[PDB]
């Protein structure tokens, strides 16, 4: 299963999902930012 | 539980309480216990410790439980009395122009705990039933304690008014057989006073009944206050045109009088005062004039206040604040000083570059002509900011020094104690006194008394 | 008492012995089971240097020296 | 590394010995509001003894007028010793008298 | 709001208000602070009234329905950071999913919230029972010959979990490598702090105070439109403190909010501020010094004293009660002396020093004194020789 | 007044505080010099005088 | 002589007009965390059994 | 999170009665009603309907604490009429005035007002 | 090359001084942020006069 | 950060009146008249809008609404 | 009972927003209790559950959830037949106890997009829409008329969520206030002296105080009692003003009749023999 990993500015998935070093293909940045969970939460409008 | 706070400066800082569990996360505690712990709910947090056996729970309940901690053996007076709004609300409630109709009296009766069950007959039967404020306060007094006076309120004509035949004047408070006969209650009646109602209650009724008395006074007087109301706005901070004219005129005369004394001084002919240099004679004299100037207009503003000034109502109950504050907000703030003298010459012979060299006038050397209400002028503000530091610094020092003086003192005396043959002896069993305090009495059970035979 | 590695459960041989850090206690799930002389790991505990001047650390009774580069301090 | 070190810890100079008085000179810039920061950058510190001194370098000298804040000083132990620069006040960078 | 770009900032700790407002009564000096651009509080409708005493002595009755409509609500962010240290010769730290079969840790808190890489992802709710990052420290490696293997042998645990912000949601998670070249993360948690009893607030005149209770709109006292106050401050805060400026500001504010132009309050001018303001406020249609006829919420009767009400800019401060509470039954014990912890952050116990001891002495409650200073912090049994007093 | 007219114009026309100092209408004064000046609070007082 | 103790708690104080002179409101969470050891007697046994 | 859930301010608990009656130990023909989860809105009005009655010697209510949803109503009647019946009548009469008020308001709306819907 | 001097933020030698308000917003930097504090090891550090 | 739905003090909805207001000020320099036309009678509802600062506008300008 | 007066009503003025009326010949406790019902006890529908599918906006999620709950909702036709959540047999939600909203927006345009009340859609039939822009031949319609700007979005941001609105009343949360405000006034000339004016000339005269067109200011009468209360109920818009009043009185009737049933329950169960 993928661990996505949107990167800064390029606005695309890094896609890295393994032990290999973090660095976004095409885009020269090396900061990542793990993507939101698909798992549902909930918020009360109170 | 035992409740404490830091810095624990005396035995009444840590006392037993019974817990009662509530929602939200702060320790909520009775308002009256504020003065023994020196607490303020401006973000001061306090500490609790729980006993873990019946044995320590027994020991706490009997010795350190709060209601027993009412009258401190330091100076045989109440450690805790009716404070803040309730204290102001009691004065306002006891004035004999206060009348209550059947509906409100029943609600106040309803908030009272140890109520007899019988409803008192209203002091006014017709046209419609009304109970006076004194009358409902009189249900709150436990059993039948007694005390004349114990007011020393501003009221009347000290030293010669009560002798002016006693046109009851209503000022002086008299209670008899557990019923308030006349007068108005204040901090001197209800506070930490030597002869307050609260002190007498502890003695006559016993500590448990006195605690019910504190609760009673507060829930009931407090509930009334809610319908009556209290406040302070700009309407409680201004006086009339004529007083305002009188204040400026008193100040304009005094300033001319200072210029006059400066004119005499420069002539070289002032004639000095005993044991002083001529500047000191001069400085002592201008200081006398400016102080007299503040006090004259201060006495003018207190006169000029109307009956309805809420500000005067807080000052008179003795709840918070005082006569000098009225002086400063309404009248004129006066000479500032630092180290007990007028604002020093910081620059060459001057306080600020805004003045002339050597200018002994009032304003130029630290007299504030304005009131807080009109606002301070720029120099006065900075000389006022200088008067502000001496107090902030004094605070930071005194806390360190006294913390040290107290620890050293306790550390000496700790092992002294009264033995079972009642001679007071220390650790190596040497005798300190043959009888404790030279009579073998307790400090919390003594009272001030008059010796008839010195007549 | 040498036979441990975390085992002393009276009625049954141990399967697990969870550490309830907040209570300061050692718990044995399938019964009731405290057994503990608790240490949350002495290295967090001595660390009571805090509000007092910490930039200089007067409490540092233990220098690091970095031994894993060397051997003999 | 030497500049990196001194500026980070807040110490000063040799560390082995020189650090007795000129300690606490760099600080993490407080960022709680916008004002804390402007006020923090515009702070100034008088050095002093520590733990019990009572004298005149704590009260508000007249010459601070137009220079340092009237009222704006820590409500705590170091009252009047760490001061804050007034609103218009300025500081010379200095240059050759030649 | 403390700077604009806060959202892309992993500041280790921060507080932001939902709705800031610039102040109604402002000083000209404030233009050059840009305090308009990033203000620190809200224009409250305040009444300086006594009421039910829940505002006695430096507390306030605050309007609960206003806090429902988001009054002074704020968001709280804590960024936790963790490093993957290589740490020399024969050990290693690793970001991964800790299991009780493979590592030396087994702390009671739940590991399930974690992802399979050891680090949670934004949006999942966390609490003091949760682990945010699964770090493990491989150590011995195998330096214990012969099959002292069994399980959990390879590595100790030391992963980081929530002490403090014992509830909230993960705002952001960031994975990168820092200046050593190590894998580094910062993970940010968002919490929302509703103004409650025990939050410290302060107006602009140096009168700080705690929120003593909150009443719902129904109960506050009211007037005209029924513009119920968002706060009731006690009258006693003014007289001995003479903070008259505080009292002029409502009055200047009343004219400014009503006339519709932000009011001047710069310290030194000839704007005859007390009189000139009182005259303007009356021309508009109020008692010229601001008093209004109030009614109580409990019975609707009028309150016999007219009450001074109007707006004042107030501050909610960084001192909030849920961070400040504390307690301990039995806890971690430091084996320097084996008495309770001092790091409150790590479930400490409060001190009972020489002065508190000195009062128990002064009460004469010796049994409670031995208890606090012995059985309830530090009891021990030792055997001594009767011939000589050495514990050897 | 002409200097003020330049400051209002500064919203598009080139001008600076430095220009204002170069006019010699404003000066910088340190605390040691401030001991010897005769500094007046407001134009009001200096005119009404 | 100045020991850290167990069974200790600290929070902010806020005023409360309804307490008696010696009562103290205690947060429910602090009340749940701190315990007292009652010893079982053949009278409260049914009450303690409920707890 | 030491704050109570907001519904608890008004929702009745399954282990508590809506009303409880206890006799006074001091004076005769007095009674004490405990009303659970009901604030000044109900309490203040029932106090007034009891005061309206000419045979009530005493009527009052107290909500013991802000944080605890509960009020008490104490009533004392003449040595002939029972306090329970006075309470029964007080609500029933109150029901009657409010019904008549609702009727009179609705008919008043029935006036040729053109924005009724 | 002899060493690395810590720059102080937005001073004449820190690249932020040259860019305009739109550019600075483009670099995710606050336009109102005052600068004049060093950045060390992630922490923003200010030197006290 | 954008004007709140409903004024704190009482409840009268107020976010809806923000866009309208910037239009009125552009048309007329009459803050009194602007607030009046929007119907913001009592001043609690008025302080709400009069004292708001719309930080959102500067905040939106960063390119990365993507993280 | 013979001593009940049965009051009196007069409607002075009615609009789409305000309802302004006078109640006469009644008790203050009635007036005050009825004013309190108008706030707390009158039920309505507002968003109560928000589920956030995707949120790339510059506002944090709980902030979106807050703004969104607080937005007003028409309820008049449906607030009655709807049942309370806890009372409803269903697990979670159902068509019979709640109504569902859906919001989906993305900024694909170069100009900043606003997210508004119209963009929020009721999966439930258009019996219960948002307040603004529906069957609105409305002169209150001005410029955008979005009723509320839930957020703003620059090119690239998107927002997808679900919401479940539920019936509840103001005592439980302020989002359920059915009023913009509630004016209440009685005895305008201060005949009864419930307040005591210091220098009475310094106070103005309300629109109800004209009866003394003169400047004599407050003639006293001690034999009087509070009579003739003036109201002005103002609609938040989510429930029309008269419906607020009629639902308040009925709810108060329901609450009272229920207390009578429990008091009856005391005489039926555990026979009233205690006192
Ligand atoms: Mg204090
Ligand atoms: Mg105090
Ligand atoms: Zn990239
Ligand atoms: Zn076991
Ligand atoms: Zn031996
Ligand atoms: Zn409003
Ligand atoms: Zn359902």
């Amino acid at each position: 299963q993928p661990m996505i990993y949107i990167c800064g500015e390029c606005h695309t998935e890094n896609e890295i999902k393994s032990r290999d070093p973090i660095r976004c293909r095409e885009c020269g940045y090396r900061i990542m930012y793990k993507k939101r969970t698909k798992r549902l939460v909930v918020f009360d409008a109170r | 539980v035992i409740f404490n706070r830091q810095p624990t400066l005396h035995k009444m800082s840590m006392m037993g309480h019974r817990v009662r569990i509530l929602p939200w996360s702060t320790f909520r505690l009775n308002l009256s216990v504020t003065t023994p712990y020196n607490a303020d709910f401006d973000g001061d947090e306090m500490n609790l410790h729980l006993p873990q056996s019946l044995e320590t729970r027994a020991e706490i309940q009997e010795l350190a439980m709060v209601p027993r901690m009412i009258v401190t053996p330091q100076s045989n007076r109440p450690v805790m009395g009716i404070v803040q709004d309730t204290l102001t609300a009691v004065r306002k409630f006891t004035k004999r122009d206060v009348f209550l109709e059947r509906g409100e009296v029943m609600n106040l009766l309803m908030f009272l705990s140890t109520w007899d069950g019988k409803v008192p007959q209203p002091a006014i039967l017709k046209p419609r039933p009304l109970w006076t404020g004194k009358q409902i306060f009189s249900l709150i007094i436990p059993g039948h304690i007694n005390c004349i006076r114990t007011h020393s309120t501003h009221p009347d004509d000290e030293d010669s008014g009560p002798y002016k035949h006693i046109s009851p004047g209503d000022t002086k408070v008299v209670v008899e057989n557990g019923e308030l006969i006349m007068g108005i209650l204040c901090k001197k009646s209800l506070g930490t006073s030597a002869g307050s109602l609260v002190h007498i209650s502890y003695l006559e009724m016993g500590h448990d009944i006195t605690r019910l008395f504190y609760s009673n006074i507060q829930t009931v007087i407090n509930n009334w206050l809610l319908i009556e109301g209290h406040t302070i706005g700009i309407g409680d901070s201004i006086a009339d045109s004529k007083t305002y004219q009188d204040i400026q005129n008193t100040i304009k005369k005094a300033k001319q009088d200072v210029i006059e004394v400066i004119e005499k001084a420069h002539n070289n002919e002032l004639e000095p005062t005993p044991g002083n240099t001529l500047r000191q004679t001069f400085e002592n004299q201008v200081n006398r004039i400016l102080n007299d100037a503040r006090d004259k207009t201060g006495s003018s503003a207190q006169k000029s206040l109307s009956e309805y000034n809420n500000f005067k109502s807080m000052v008179v109950s003795g709840a918070k604040g005082s006569k000098i504050n009225i002086s400063q907000v309404i009248a004129v703030v006066g000479q500032q000083n630092v180290e007990g003298k007028r604002i020093p010459f910081g620059f060459k012979h001057r306080t600020l570059p805004h003045f002339i060299k050597d200018d002994y006038g009032p304003e130029s050397r630290g007299f504030v002509e304005n009131s807080y209400l009109a606002g301070l002028t720029p120099t006065e503000f900075f000389f006022h900011a200088m008067g502000g530091r001496e107090g902030l610094i004094d605070t930071a020092v005194k806390t360190a020094e006294t913390g040290y003086i107290q620890r050293r003192l306790i550390k000496s005396m700790e092992s002294v104690m009264v033995k079972y043959d009642a001679t007071v002896r220390n650790s190596i069993n040497q005798v300190v006194q043959l009888r404790y305090g030279e009579d073998g009495l307790a400090g919390e059970s003594v009272e001030f008394q008059n010796l008839a035979t010195l007549k | 008492l040498d036979a441990l590695p975390r085992v002393t459960c009276p009625n049954h041989p141990d399967a697990i012995l969870v550490e309830d850090y907040r209570a300061g206690d050692m718990i044995c799930p399938e019964c009731g089971l405290v057994v503990g002389d608790r240490v949350i790991d002495v290295g967090s505990e001595w660390r009571t240097f805090s509000n007092d001047k910490a930039t200089k650390d007067p409490s540092r009774v233990g220098d690091s020296q970095n031994p894993l580069l060397s051997d003999g301090d | 590394d030497g500049l990196k070190y001194s500026l980070a810890t807040g110490n000063w100079g040799d560390q082995k010995k020189a650090h007795q008085a000129r300690a606490g000179v760099s600080q993490v810039l407080n960022r709680l509001t916008f004002a804390s920061t402007l006020s923090h950058l515009r702070r100034l510190n008088s050095p002093i003894g520590r733990d019990g001194k009572l004298a005149k370098p704590r009260q508000l000298h007249n010459t601070l007028w137009g220079m340092v804040c009237p009222a704006e000083t820590p409500e705590g132990h170091a009252v009047g010793l760490v001061k804050n620069l007034a609103l218009m006040a300025y500081i010379s960078v200095g240059s050759q008298p030649s | 709001v403390y700077i604009t770009n806060f959202h892309v900032r992993m500041d280790t700790l921060a507080h932001v208000l939902y709705y800031p407002q610039k102040p109604l009564v402002t000083t000209r000096s404030m233009e050059y602070l840009r305090f308009r651009e990033l203000p620190a509080g809200i224009n409250s409708i305040v009444a300086i009234a006594s009421y039910t005493g829940y505002n006695q002595e430096d507390s306030v009755i605050m309007n609960r329905s206003a806090v429902d409509r988001g009054f002074f609500r704020s968001v709280f962010y804590r960024s936790y950071k963790e490093q993957e240290s290589k740490k020399g010769f024969d050990q290693e730290e690793v970001f991964e999913k800790p299991t009780r079969e493979t590592c030396q840790g087994m702390r009671h808190a739940i590991y399930d919230k974690l992802d399979d890489d050891g680090l949670i992802a934004p949006g999942v709710r966390v609490s003091g029972d949760d682990v945010i990052i699964g770090k493990t420290v491989t150590l011995p490696e195998n330096e214990d010959e012969l099959e002292s293997t069994n399980r959990r042998y390879t590595k100790r645990d030391c992963s980081t979990f929530l002490r403090t912000s014992e509830t909230g949601i993960v705002d952001q998670v960031m994975v990168t490598l820092n200046q050593e070249g190590y894998k580094f993360c910062k993970i940010r948690v968002r919490s929302v702090r509703i103004p409650q009893i025990g939050d410290k607030f302060a107006s602009r005149h140096g009168q700080k105070g705690t929120c003593g209770i909150q009443y719902r709109q129904e109960d506050m006292p009211f007037t005209c439109e029924g513009i119920t106050p968002d706060i009731i401050i006690n009258p006693h805060a003014i007289p001995s403190r003479m903070t008259i400026g505080h009292l002029i500001e409502c009055l200047q504010g009343k004219v400014s909010a009503n006339k519709g132009e932000i009011g001047d309050a710069t310290p030194f001018n000839d704007a005859v501020n007390v009189q000139k303001i009182s005259n303007l406020l009356s021309d508009y249609g109020y008692h010229l010094r601001g008093n209004e006829v109030l009614y109580n919420g409990f019975t609707g009767r009028k309150i016999t004293s007219q009450i001074f009400i109007g707006p004042t800019y107030y501050q909610r401060l960084k001192h909030m009660v849920d961070d400040k509470i504390h307690s301990r039954a039995r806890g971690p014990i430091q084996i320097l002396n084996r008495q309770p912890m001092e790091g409150r952050s790590r479930d400490g116990g409060l001190r009972f020093g020489e002065m508190e001891r000195d009062c128990q002495i002064a009460h004469g409650a010796a049994q409670f004194l031995r208890e606090r200073l012995f059985e309830a912090s530090d009891p021990y049994q030792v055997h001594v020789c009767n011939l000589c007093g050495i514990m050897a | 007044k002409r200097h003020i007219d330049q400051l209002k114009e500064r919203e598009y026309n080139n001008y600076s505080w430095q220009d204002l100092v170069a006019s010699g209408v404003v000066e910088y004064i340190d605390t040691l010099e401030e001991e010897t000046v005769m500094l007046a609070m407001t134009p009001d007082d200096l005119q009404e005088k | 002589m100045g020991k850290r103790v167990d069974f200790s708690a600290r929070t902010v104080i806020t005023p409360d007009p309804n307490l008696s002179i010696d009562q103290v409101g205690v947060p429910r969470s602090i009340a749940a965390n701190m315990t007292f050891a009652e010893i079982v007697t053949p009278f409260n046994i049914d009450r303690l059994q409920e707890l | 999170m030491n704050a109570p859930p907001a519904f608890e301010s008004f929702l009745l608990f399954e282990g508590e009665k809506k009303i409880t009656i206890n006799k006074d130990t001091k004076v005769p023909n007095a009674c004490l009603f405990t009303i659970n989860k009901e604030d000044h809105t109900l309490g203040n009005i029932i106090k007034s309907q009891l005061l309206k009655d000419p045979q009530v010697l005493f009527a009052g209510y107290k909500v013991p604490h802000p944080l605890e949803h509960k009020i008490i109503i104490r009533v004392q009647t003449t040595p002939d009429y029972s306090p329970q019946e006075a309470f029964t009548n007080a609500i029933t009469d109150l029901i009657s005035e409010l019904s008549l008020l609702e009727e009179r308001f609705r008919v008043a709306i029935k006036d040729k007002q053109e924005g009724i819907e | 090359f002899i060493g690395k001097i810590p720059i102080m933020l937005r001073s004449t030698y820190c690249l932020l001084n040259g860019l305009t308000d739109r550019d600075l917003c483009e670099l995710n930097e606050c336009p109102l942020d005052p600068g004049g504090y060093f950045i060390i090891n992630g922490s923003e550090k200010v030197l006290i006069a | 950060m954008i004007i709140p739905v409903r004024c704190f003090t009482c409840g009268k909805i107020v976010g809806n009146k923000w866009e309208a207001y910037l239009g009125l000020l552009q048309a007329e320099y009459t803050e009194g008249d602007a607030l009046d036309a929007l119907g913001l009678k009592r001043y609690c509802c008025r302080r709400m809008l009069l004292a708001h600062v719309d930080l959102i506008e500067k905040l939106l300008n960063y390119a990365p609404l993507e993280k | 009972m013979p001593y009940a007066n049965q009051p009196t009503v007069r409607i002075t003025e009615l609009t789409d927003e305000n309802v302004k009326f006078i109640i006469e010949n009644t008790d203050l406790a009635v007036a005050n209790s009825i004013r309190r019902v108008f706030i707390a006890e009158v039920p309505i529908i507002a968003i109560d559950w928000v589920q956030i599918d995707a949120n790339s906006s510059v506002l944090h999620d709980e902030f979106i959830a807050h703004r969104l709950g607080l937005i007003p909702l028409i309820s008049d036709d449906i607030v009655d037949k709807l049942q309370y959540s806890r009372d409803c047999t269903c697990e979670e939600f159902c068509p019979e106890c709640s109504v569902e909203f859906t919001l989906d927006v993305r900024c694909n345009e170069d100009q900043t997009r606003h997210v508004t009340s119209r963009d929020l859609i009721s999966n439930s039939p258009r019996v219960i829409p948002v307040t603004s822009r529906n069957r609105d031949n409305d002169p209150n319609d001005y410029v955008e008329q979005d009723d509320i700007l839930i957020v703003k979005l620059r090119k690239g941001q998107e927002l997808r969520l679900r919401a479940y609105a539920k019936k509840g009343f103001g005592k439980e949360h302020a989002k359920w206030n059915p009023t913009a405000g509630v004016a209440f006034e009685y005895d305008p000339d201060n005949a009864l002296r419930h307040t005591v004016y210091p220098k009475p000339e310094e106070w103005p005269k309300s629109e109800y105080s004209e009866l003394d067109e003169d400047e004599s200011q407050a003639p006293y009468d001690p034999n009087g009692k509070p009579e003739r209360f003036y109201y002005n109920v103002e609609s938040c818009g989510s429930l029309r003003p008269e419906t607020i009043v009629l639902s308040a009185l009925s709810g108060l009737k329901k609450k009272l009749s229920d207390l009578q049933t429990q008091l009856s329950h005391e005489i039926q169960s555990d026979v009233l023999t205690i006192n």
